[PDB]
């Protein structure tokens, strides 16, 4: 769902408009939530 | 019933032909903290209260139409003028009282508006300078005038030495008339004090 | 098959004032807030009701002076949005984009004299039938009219009223043919003491009733 | 529907300066472009220079490109075309001409409309 | 109605202060989203022209009525009559940006082109009037809805779609010379 | 809602039709609402 | 009879941005399952924020070395993703296709000095206001600043704020006009004992809040 | 904030460090799936043509987006402006299938065709670089979505859909040669 | 709209070189054919060599067809028109065009929209 602006449904089944995939996990929005942040040590504010 | 008394600060202005107060395009400011200064504002109340300046001299030879101007903010000596040139990004509202005494039997009207975005006008243009915040200053009646308007801008801070959003204007709508015994010259001047001063952006030093 | 459709004649121009909209290009924009912006204007007859501006008298000011004279008229002026004393109004600027009009008008009339000096006035109505408007209050006061001195409160409000045949009427004077279609605006002096350069400033605003009608474009461009 | 209204031709000699004039008769909100022809004696019409009302964009003849010059008045719905430095070949019959259907640069000297009657200009030496 | 003229409170008469009645009123033609959604000719167009709205026609009745506010928003419509194709760059590109594919192309179809447009600007509102300057009369070079570029542009329109108007200003009619009234010649029926 | 006159749906979402504003008020109205009518003084019909 | 319709103008033309589809022609294909494929990203910030890359100082090195000298600026450059430092960085490879950015910037500096040889830093933001940036730290301690020395912890993040006037700021300078619209930042030396040739590696990864805007294709092709 | 350097992990300070305020951000421009779907030229076409996303230019959009990911997979549109019959033969196809009408043939309308393929490759995903070769610089014969066929091709666009990248690579910008940044023209009204 | 820069035109005698070139003043992302047409003395214009954008498509006249070559410079959006081992006959005066409209080779040498004025090329003998 990138690009596509209509509300209306697709006139061709989904058969025909692109091909289907198979089956028998985004690694880097993962790798950036689990970033370090906060502080190191003790602090004085 | 027309005593009004004003404290900005720790600096206060009494006046007895009070007209009322004019509050132009807002009764009070909108979010000072926005997504543009990213946490880093704060607030200065040293810095807010009132400031004299002389605006001209209103004499009986100047017809309908003559505009004097002065924007703001000014040439500042104090806390205001080293706030302006210590930090990068400042905001403010502005609460301006202008002062014509005369006595009660001279004549004439004077319109004092606070117009924003400065641009001179036309001749025909003159004639609509009420579409702006203002309030008139009649010998008859009253001595001061008194607005407070909001901080307003295409942009969510400012920075002063680039761009001035407001410009307080004084129009001679009826030239002023005298007589025998009425006061032959009439001065001018404003007492202006800025409003919810925040600021962002410190610079470095210069020594 | 497929649907079959008729591409009807007629239909399908570009009209520079068609209700319908264009198809996008450019998706998933935000805008910066503008929460709570300071001075927003939904409707142009608002500010023409808060706001009044001044008229236009002899030698282009907006007010009219005391005359030490036996004439007692000071200002006569067509009911007209197009007329030579409305020229530099917002009403009047407001009113040059539309067609035809109909409600209220407000005067304001503000006396700048001294404390010693005072005055009585009168302003009518005088609406269409008579060939020229009269020049004394006294043959003018049986049109409709009021009558105001000068003392605490220095302004006045007088109310123009919306009296016709049609029930629009035209923002605009057609051609060099004379007597306005509405009637005239006459300002008397009805006496005064003492006041012999005073004057009277006057502005216009529309009413509770006001109405512009029929959008236009008609100026030269 | 649009007549053409002329004006400013007349004589002179080898040297001088003319200057042509041209009115549409309405004032309808359309891009028309205002063009001169000219018809010399014994040949046939050929495109001088053209300008468009929108803009200022200007063509020109391989013949007369810095001497010529055209321009419009926006305020007064004109075209005037400043003919310079006259060569005794400028005899001609002059035409303007509106060409309203279509403003493309490409084609802005081919396809006129309307036409209005010509204006004598014959320059001596 | 007497009131305190020098306080600049806003009155409103009525004709019931003699009798009379007020009527009722629609207002619907001049509301300010509704008279400024019509489209309107941008007379200076370029091989590339930035669009501005401070180059629409200054009398006419949207340039009149946007030059009759300090600030405002809006998104944008516009019509283009062109050759070739149609490039489109959002407020802030680089004017080399225009020379490629990538950005909003409109191949052209016969009669002209009409898109949609979103609001682009950095800021929360533009403005007709600028008191100062932007760099380190004219207003600042942000104050502009993008760009667009063909081989030759014959003509642009512009339409304001969600339109807010804030701080009013003056706005002029024609003057009148000497006469009692501006008069002109109004459409009547032949004969 | 200013000059537009169908009542079906757009064929566009509204993310594609027009920006989207966010946030984080009409002064004329209610300072012409909030006009003085009437009169001053006494009456006397 | 049929639906009449009106074939409207302007509409139709092929945007080569718009979000409608084509219609197909191969139907029934079905493609190797590629499920658990390794390192799949979604958002280029995500990778902007992950992944930082490295700076380029003069001589194209990605570090500032110390310097047995008066002078305690180590490097300085603009607050502008096309700024000559940010040239060869990833955040600024992303950030030329697009018209406009907002929010954080994230500075890594990395001590790579032997264990007896300890120093002390220090990184100012010194935004838009004056001409030149100031190159004595006891100056630029009045701008936003952090101070850190060397130890067991060998790197140390700062985080550029973003401060300015309008909501988004242009990712790209626009003319030979000077003094970038945004700060400088500078980097300062306040002592060091016994390190001669010992470096600092620089590297720039996005911020929590940082953002690009509008897409655009802007390289000459 | 400190921590340890060499050991790669990944940090992300924030501005509350020192009494800031980290703010809502919204990255639908830069979403993968958005960013590569949009027309992109391909500037060497022949009377054959293979379809090849490599062959777009390396410094466009989608193009240097493309290069800046190791493995890929997609859809297509392709956007052909041709003269006669336009034939698509899928992934494998024999050069000479290229002749004939039982394959997907595009009976030319008046502007352009506008079709949309499926992805035919024999792979899981297709890649932009290959460390090594396949036969017993240049990729393996079978990174491709097809062939077509005309009697001239003026133009071809392509666009991705359902696009998704994985292992990313260095995406440069332009070098700066000597200036304290790259300055460069921006759009700005005229006058 | 777009206007052509033509360079590299002269004199030379039989059997040398010469090198035209031709950039046009906009970079908009069009598909156009640059081509060259030359007007001898005395007679009219005529189709000498034509190449696209896109690809390098070229088109060539009967007259010359192995001594003049054509080429493009995709990064400075030029064209270069190198005539080799010239006849006397070759002397013209040579024209660059744009035909922006349509890029197909069959009518790769009819119509064409920005022509830009044209170079002197007089060899000698």
């Amino acid at each position: 769902s990138g690009n596509t602006g209509s509300i209306i449904n697709n006139y061709y089944m989904q058969q025909y408009q692109n091909s289907m995939d198979t089956q028998l996990n985004d690694w880097f929005s993962k790798l950036a939530s689990s970033a370090f942040s906060g502080l190191f040590g003790a602090l004085l504010a | 019933d027309r005593t009004l008394t004003t404290r900005n600060g720790h600096t206060t202005s009494t006046t007895q032909s009070s007209v009322g107060v004019t509050y132009g395009y807002s009764t009070g400011e909108d979010h000072v903290s926005g997504p543009n200064t990213s946490g880093l504002e704060t607030r200065v109340t040293q810095a807010e209260r009132f400031f004299k300046k002389h605006l001209f001299n209103w004499t009986t030879d100047k017809p309908f139409g003559h505009l004097e101007k002065l924007k703001l903010p000014t040439d500042h000596k104090g806390v205001y003028g080293h706030l302006v040139d210590s930090f990068a990004y400042m905001r403010n509202g502005w609460d301006v009282e202008v002062s014509a005494v005369g006595n009660q039997f001279n004549g004439g009207c004077l319109l004092v508006a606070m117009v924003p975005e400065w641009k001179k006008f036309t001749p025909r243009e003159k004639y609509q300078l009420t579409l702006f915040p203002h309030q008139f200053i009649s010998p008859r009646t009253n001595m001061t005038a008194h607005i407070t308007v909001p901080y307003l801008g295409v942009n969510r801070y400012d920075q002063y030495k680039k761009h001035k959003p407001w410009t307080l204007v004084v129009m001679v709508v009826s030239p002023l008339t005298t007589s025998s015994i009425g006061a032959t010259e009439i001065k001018v001047y404003a007492n202006i004090a800025p409003t919810h001063v925040h600021v962002a952006g410190e610079l470095p030093s210069k020594e | 098959g497929i649907v079959p459709v008729a591409c009807s004649d007629g239909y399908g121009g570009l009209v520079t004032t068609d209700p319908k909209t264009a198809d996008p290009v450019y998706g998933k924009v935000y805008n910066p807030p503008r929460t709570n912006y300071p001075g927003r204007f939904t409707n142009l007859l608002d500010v023409a009701e808060a706001c009044p501006t001044f008229l236009c008298f002899d030698d282009g000011k907006p007010y009219v002076v005391t005359r030490e004279d036996e004439q007692r008229l000071l200002a006569k002026f067509d009911v007209s949005l197009a007329a030579k004393h409305m020229s530099n109004t917002y009403l009047s600027g407001i009113a040059q984009y539309y067609a035809q009009y109909s409600g209220t008008i407000n005067l304001h009339f503000m006396f700048t004299g001294s404390t010693d000096s005072k005055a009585r006035y009168m302003v009518a109505y005088v609406p269409p039938g008579v060939e020229t408007p009269p020049d004394t209050p006294e043959r003018a006061a049986h049109c409709i009219h009021a009558e105001w001195d000068t003392g605490l409160n220095s302004k006045f409000t007088f109310s123009i009223p919306y009296v016709s045949a049609a029930d629009y009427a035209y923002t605009a004077s057609d051609v060099a043919e004379t007597t306005n279609v509405q009637g005239w605006v006459c300002i008397y002096q009805i006496t005064h003491g003492k006041a012999q350069n005073d004057t009277l400033v006057v502005s216009v605003s529309a009413g509770k009733d006001f109405e512009l009608r029929l959008p236009i474009d008609p100026r030269t461009q | 529907q649009v007549q053409l209204q002329e004006s400013g031709g007349g004589l002179v000699q080898a040297g001088d300066s003319l200057r042509l004039s041209c009115v549409p008769s309405v004032r309808t909100s359309d891009n028309y472009i205002m063009g001169w022809f000219r018809q010399p004696p014994g040949k046939e019409r050929e495109f001088v220079a053209a300008i468009r009302r929108s803009d200022g964009t200007t063509k020109y003849a391989a013949s007369v490109k810095g001497r010529f010059a055209i321009s419009r008045d926006v305020a007064k719905n004109a075209a005037y075309l400043q003919m310079n430095s006259l060569k005794a070949e400028d005899t001609a019959v002059y035409y303007c001409a509106a060409k309203y259907q279509s403003t493309f640069y490409s084609t802005m000297d081919v396809q006129y409309d309307y036409w209005g009657q010509g204006t004598q200009v014959t320059v001596s030496s | 109605t007497t009131s305190a003229g020098e306080s600049a409170d806003p009155v409103t008469t009525t004709v019931e202060n003699y009798g009379g009645e007020t009527q009722v009123q629609r207002r619907h033609h001049t509301d300010v989203g509704f008279i400024m959604d019509r489209f309107v000719k941008i007379n200076n167009t370029n091989p590339t022209h930035v669009i501005d709205l401070m180059q629409t026609h200054q009398h006419g009745l949207v340039g009149a009525l946007l030059r009759a506010a300090t600030y405002y928003f809006s998104d944008l419509e516009i019509v283009v009559r062109h050759e070739g194709n149609l490039t489109w760059v959002p407020n802030g590109a680089p004017e080399a940006a225009l020379s490629n594919a990538g950005n909003p192309t409109a191949y052209n179809k016969a009669p002209f082109t009409r898109l949609a447009l979103p609001y682009t600007a950095p800021h929360r509102v533009l403005a007709t009037v600028y008191n100062g300057t932007s760099k380190y009369t004219q207003l600042p070079a942000s104050f502009n809805f993008g760009a667009i570029r063909a081989t030759d542009i014959s003509e642009l329109l512009v339409r304001m779609k969600r339109a807010e108007l804030y701080c009013p200003r003056p706005l002029l009619a024609v003057e009148v010379t000497a006469q009692d009234r501006h008069k002109q010649k109004i459409i009547a029926p032949a004969k």
